[PDB]
Order: C-alpha cells, then structure tokens, then sequence
C-alpha cells in the first residue's frame, strides 16, 4: 500500500522538519551531532543502555559578565596557543 | 622567556597529536580529492546508460541494424555523451572557481599572517596574532597560527582621571586600577602596576568636567630630585 | 549583507513523470541522473547551514546583559532584545523582519498558495538555525561586545566600562582619552540621536533590503520557471503524459514520452546549473560577512570603507532573514 517497501516504528515525534520516527526526545541539550532541523538535532548517547535520542542544540555556555561603572580586569598570566588552519 | 619557550613547545607538541588523531582533521583536503573522484565515476558509470536506445554498446548497433537505422540510435547516445560531458566541464569550472576562491584566500593568509603581523581579529587564527607557520599540503597549505591567549584576570577598581591639584590626568598608554588602597597604572593586557607618574599620564583640563574622577597624588619624579 | 539561502529538495520521479504513470520504468534507462542532482542539490542544503554557522556562531559562550541598563549615558535600547515579546527580537530586529516578505514552502500545514510546488516534487527544507536562535547569537554578540568590547574575541570576557571602552577606541584612530572626558553627554546624544535615525530611515523609502528582497525573489522565480516548463511540449503532440499513454500505440510512445523525459532532464540540469552558480555568491557574501563580523563587530577594524564610511569605532549586528545587517 505504500512506495517504500517495510514499515519501522519505535516513538514518534513531531519536528518542523517531519516526522521523526526512531528517536526519543528528551528535555537535556548538547552540542548538534546530527543536524535534523529547525533547532533539533539528534545524537547516540546512552542512559544502562544506548539509543538514538532526539533534542535541541546547546546554544553555548551562559555566563553573565559582572560589569559596572568602576571595575576593570586586567590579566595577570597568558597562554601561547598554536592553532592549525587547512 | 623560557616560560614562553615552553608554552610554545608544549602548543607545537600538540599539534602533531591533534593532528594525527580524531581521523577527519584534514575533512578539507580529502572532500576535493572525493569530489574529482566522484565526478570521474559518475562520467565513466554514464556510459552504461542507453538514454533509451535499444543498448548502450555502439558495435552492437552498428552490427545489429541498418546502415540508415541505427544512425537515430547513435545519435540518441551521441546527445546523451555529449551531454554527460558538458554536464562535467560545467561542475568543474564551477568547482574551479571555489578553489580559486580559496587559493586567493590561502595567498592573502599566507602573505598577511606569515610574511607579517596583521591586527585583523580572526583572520590569522583565534587572539592576537603573533606568528604564522606554513606547511606543505597535498592541494592544500596548513597554517600553524600562533597567538596570544590572556589567562588569569582579576579584579579591580578603575577610574577614568586622577585629581591632584585641581588638573585632570589622563595615562597616556596604560590604566587607572585599585587594589583596595592604593591607585597604579598598568597596561591594558597585563597586570603591571607601577607608580602615578607625570611620565606616565598627561595633564589637560579641571576636575570639573569629568565624570568620575578620584582624588589621588601624581608623584613627579624631579622634585625628590630638587629637595636633595 | 545576505547570509543564507532557500534550502530545495528535487523529487525527480515526481518532476519528470507525475507519480501515477509507467513513466517511473523508463527513467531507469539513464540511471544517475537523478541521484547526482539531488547529491548537489544536498551539497547547497548543508552549505547553507555551513554558511551560518560561519557567521553567527563566532563564540561559544552566550553572554547576558546586566539587569541595570547604564552605560554611561548611551541608550541601547532599540538593538537589545525586548523581553516583552514572544520572539525576544530588538526594536530594529522586528521592522527588519516584517519588511522581508518570505514565499518559502517548508512548512507541514496543508485559493491554494504559491507553495503548490509541493505537488510537483519541489519541496523546501527548513534551515537548522531557528531565527529565534539567531536573535541569542545576535544577543549574546551584543552583551560581549557592549560589556566587554573586543576581549571576549581574543580570550576570556573582560569587564570594563563603556566610557573606557569608546576612550579605548578613540585612541584606534588617533584621538586621545580627553575628548570623551569633556564631552561624554554630547557623544551621548550623538549617538542616541543617530540609533533613532536608524528605525526612521529603515520603516521609509521602501527599498533599503533590497539585497535580501533579491535573494529571496530570484529563488522562488527559478522555481515558478522550473513549474512553467512542466506543460510545454519539447515537439511531442501533449503535455499530460495519461494522454499519449491512454492515446497512442506502445511502440512509437518511446520518442514522444523521451523528448518530454529529455526536456524535463534538462530543465533540472539547468536549474541545479543555475543554483549551484547562484550558491557561490551567497557562499562569498558570507565569507565576507563573517570577515566584516569578525573585524568590526569582534574588534576594531583600521581599514577605509570596510566597517562603513569614516573612522571606525564599533559595529553592531542585527538578525536579519536570509542575511545580517551592520550598524557601523
Ligand atoms: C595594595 O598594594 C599596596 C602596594 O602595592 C600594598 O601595600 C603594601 O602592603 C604590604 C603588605 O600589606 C607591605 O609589606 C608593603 O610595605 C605595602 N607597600 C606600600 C607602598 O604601602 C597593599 O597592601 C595592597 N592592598 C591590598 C588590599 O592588596
Ligand atoms: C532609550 O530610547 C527609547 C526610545 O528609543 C526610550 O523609550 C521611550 O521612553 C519614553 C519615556 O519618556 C516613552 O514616552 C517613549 O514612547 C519610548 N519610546 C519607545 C520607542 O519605546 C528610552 O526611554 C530610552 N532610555 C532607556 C534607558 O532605555
Ligand atoms: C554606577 O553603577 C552602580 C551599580 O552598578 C549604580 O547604582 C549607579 O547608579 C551607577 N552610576 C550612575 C551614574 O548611574
Ligand atoms: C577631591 O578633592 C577636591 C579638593 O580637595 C574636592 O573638592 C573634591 O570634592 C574631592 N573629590 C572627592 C570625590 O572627594
Ligand atoms: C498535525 O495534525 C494535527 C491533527 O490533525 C494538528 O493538530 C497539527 O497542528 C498538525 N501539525 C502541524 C505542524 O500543523
């Protein structure tokens, strides 16, 4: 009854890219693995057993710079890095 | 000194390390090489198609039908060979305009961060450069981009002028900072604090017009040099 | 300056026959021609997200702004992102928004539209960035560059104050701490009066995005051409291909539906031609635009013309569709 030949079905989520079926959203986030789109990326991580999870993309680090009127930062040490570029 | 040598020969040391792991480091060089290989394959594996001939060998038709029959089904693959190949040349005079793009972009990287210093933030790798080391390549150059990482900053109090005797001073090359009690001068990218000097700051105006000035001693460095 | 671009995907089979015709047997006679224009077309689906996250993401730490908003007299008010929205987006960054009118198909919605392409085998994949994720990136740009200035670029984020940080700047091009010192309110009100400018000359004139107006339309114009060229003919008697299927004889159905076949081949080949050329110069505008990022938003810049016209102290991005916008 359909073009494609089998039929797999394990959880389904609705993404604004389609519907994808074969990974288990979760509400954590990490770096895109796998890019499937519009903020949702999927990756193979392990919870003990390992499958295919679905999330949104870690968009960095938060930090909140203390800033004010009367306060500066100077560095007091450096670190010499060599960084390759092909 | 030698905590820079060593800074440096631990980063050149690890460069061979991050070099020869993770397996897909040099991603930009072998996706030419798989491009050039994939079109070469596509072009021979095209030669197999018949473009709805009656078959894709050519001895065959011109030993199987007439002599003015055959004719419209060798130039039906004649227009679909002749196609597949203007296809090619068309993608790899597309494909060569990305690497001359890229090319140009490695001759100005090479002649502004390795024949010099350049003050473009992120041109010649991540900080503030100070050298660059090429390597020779396969289709390709590999940067080494040494730079300056600042590391380990602290806290202070800053101020914009010092009011000694009713005069603004404003350092010439360096910064107000307080460690609590007492008020020093240091440059902007590392800790050196030394003494509020009249060789060390500039005087122009009162300390009626800006905005946040302290009250500190400028110390000269003659008049220690006039009581004695 | 354009960023990104329309991300399209080729049903082959359902371009050339029309999904309900023995026409998908004999396109098995060519074989790979359908695979290499979708591997291209591919290629320019993950350029584009490679395009972005070339620009946008510049650092990997997303940097917040102090709950005071005091900057030494400097009002940031109109390019920092409003909380009192559902998109958190800037003053500048929702008039940028509803002035760019997006025709893209890429959506799971179902008097119809223009996105009935679909029914032809014209689809279009959503970008991996979501514009809200932009407007963070575009934010946490922001509150390095406003809090920090251009160490959050080189190194860790260090904190100095806004005053100090234009007297720094001032010194980039040749003018001393002093003329800020005796002239902060003036400098001030500069500049709140020439941020104000910026949402008056952009709601007026009705042109300004024009560059990304181009992109978007040329786009959906290469799409309405490959449409239109799905009821021609190539020399055969018909268009729809259940006629001279349910008309003529078997055996001579193998020219007629292989001008047709061939026509639409290379119709495809010409629009996968067209936006793989079309690709490198948004591929370029984007080099230059992360180069522009870096050098004027990330640091201070001594090139003529390259962070605006005049002396340059400090840039400002804003999120854009399909593209970025710099307030030099
Ligand atoms: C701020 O710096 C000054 C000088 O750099 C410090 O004063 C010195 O303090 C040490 C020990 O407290 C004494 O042995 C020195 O004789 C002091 N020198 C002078 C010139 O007074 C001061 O303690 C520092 N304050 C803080 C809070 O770190
Ligand atoms: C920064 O500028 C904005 C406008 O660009 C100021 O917002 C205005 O505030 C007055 C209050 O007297 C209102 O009457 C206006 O309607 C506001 N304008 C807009 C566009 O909202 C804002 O006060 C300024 N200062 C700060 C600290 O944000
Ligand atoms: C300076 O900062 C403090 C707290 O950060 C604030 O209370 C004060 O109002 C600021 N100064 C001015 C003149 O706004
Ligand atoms: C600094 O000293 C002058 C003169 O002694 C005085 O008028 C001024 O108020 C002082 N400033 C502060 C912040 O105490
Ligand atoms: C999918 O269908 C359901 C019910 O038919 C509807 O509520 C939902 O909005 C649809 N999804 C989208 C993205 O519109």
């Amino acid at each position: 009854p359909t073009w494609r030949v089998y039929s797999t079905g394990s959880n389904v989520f609705q993404t604004r890219a389609g519907c994808l079926i074969g990974a288990e959203y979760v509400n954590n986030s990490y770096e895109c693995d796998i890019p499937i789109g519009a903020g949702i990326c999927a990756s193979y991580q392990t919870q003990a057993s390992q499958s295919i999870i679905a999330y949104t993309m870690s968009l960095g680090a938060e930090n909140s710079v203390a800033y004010s009127n009367n306060s500066i930062a100077i560095p007091t040490n450096f670190t010499i890095s060599v960084t390759t570029e092909i | 000194q030698k905590l820079i040598a060593n800074q440096f020969n631990s980063a050149i040391g690890k460069i061979q390390d991050s070099l020869s792991s993770t397996a897909s480091a040099l991603g930009k060089l072998q996706d030419v090489v798989n491009h050039n290989a994939q079109a070469l394959n596509t072009l021979v594996k095209q030669l197999s198609s018949k473009f709805g001939a009656i078959s894709s060998v050519l001895n065959d038709i011109f030993s199987r039908l007439d002599p003015p029959e055959a004719e419209v089904q060798i130039d039906r693959l004649i227009t679909g060979r002749l196609q597949s190949l203007q296809t090619y040349v068309t993608q790899q005079l597309i494909r060569a305009a990305e690497i001359r793009a890229s090319a140009n972009l490695a001759a100005t990287k090479m002649s502004e961060c390795v024949l010099g210093q350049s003050k473009r933030v992120d041109f010649c790798g991540k900080g503030y450069h100070l050298m660059s080391f090429p390597q020779s390549a396969p289709h390709g150059v590999v940067f080494l981009h040494v730079t300056y990482v600042p590391a380990q900053e602290k806290n202070f109090t800053t101020a914009p002028a010092i009011c000694h005797d009713g005069k603004a001073h404003f350092p010439r090359e360096g910064v107000f900072v307080s460690n609590g009690t007492h008020w020093f001068v240091t440059q902007r990218n590392f800790y050196e604090p030394q003494i509020i000097t009249t060789d060390n700051t500039f005087v122009s105006g009162n300390c009626d017009v800006v905005i946040g000035i302290v009250n500190n001693t400028v110390y000269d460095p003659l008049q220690p040099e006039l009581d004695s | 300056l354009p960023v990104s671009m329309t991300k399209t995907s080729v049903d082959c089979t359902m371009y050339i026959c029309g999904d309900s015709t023995e026409c998908s047997n004999l396109l098995l006679q060519y074989g790979s021609f359908c695979t290499q224009l979708k591997r291209a077309l591919t290629g320019i689906a993950v350029e584009q997200d490679k395009n972005t996250q070339e620009v946008f993401a510049q650092v990997k730490q997303i940097y917040k702004t102090p709950p005071i908003k005091y900057f030494g007299g400097f009002n940031f008010s109109q390019i920092l992102p409003d909380p009192s929205k559902p998109s958190k987006r800037s003053f500048i960054e929702d008039l940028l928004f509803n002035k760019v009118t997006l025709a893209d198909a890429g959506f799971i919605k179902q008097r119809d539209l223009i996105c009935a392409q679909k029914f032809k085998g014209l689809t279009v994949l959503p970008p991996l960035l979501t514009d809200e994720m932009i407007a963070q990136y575009t934010s946490a740009l922001l509150a390095g560059t406003i809090t920090s200035g251009w160490t959050f670029g080189a190194g860790a984020a260090l904190q100095i104050p806004f005053a100090m940080q234009m007297a720094y700047r001032f010194n980039g091009i040749g003018v001393t701490q002093n003329v800020l010192y005796e002239n902060q309110k003036l400098i001030a009100n500069q500049f709140n009066s020439a941020i104000g400018k910026i949402q008056d000359s952009l709601s007026s004139t009705a042109s300004a995005l024009g560059k990304l107006q181009d992109v978007v339309n040329h786009n959906a114009q290469a799409l309405n051409t490959l449409v239109k060229q799905l009821s021609s003919k190539f020399g055969a008697i018909s268009s729809v291909l259940n006629d001279i299927f349910s008309r003529l004889d078997p055996p001579e159905a193998e020219v007629q539906i292989d001008r047709l076949i061939t026509g639409r081949l290379q119709s495809l080949q010409t629009y996968v031609t067209q936006q793989l050329i079309r690709a490198a110069e948004i591929r370029a505008s984007a080099n230059l635009a992360a180069t522009k990022m870096s050098e004027c938003v990330l640091g201070q810049s001594k090139r003529v013309d390259f962070c605006g016209k005049g002396y340059h102290l400090m840039s400002f991005p804003q999120s854009a569709p399909h593209g970025v916008v710099f307030l030099h």
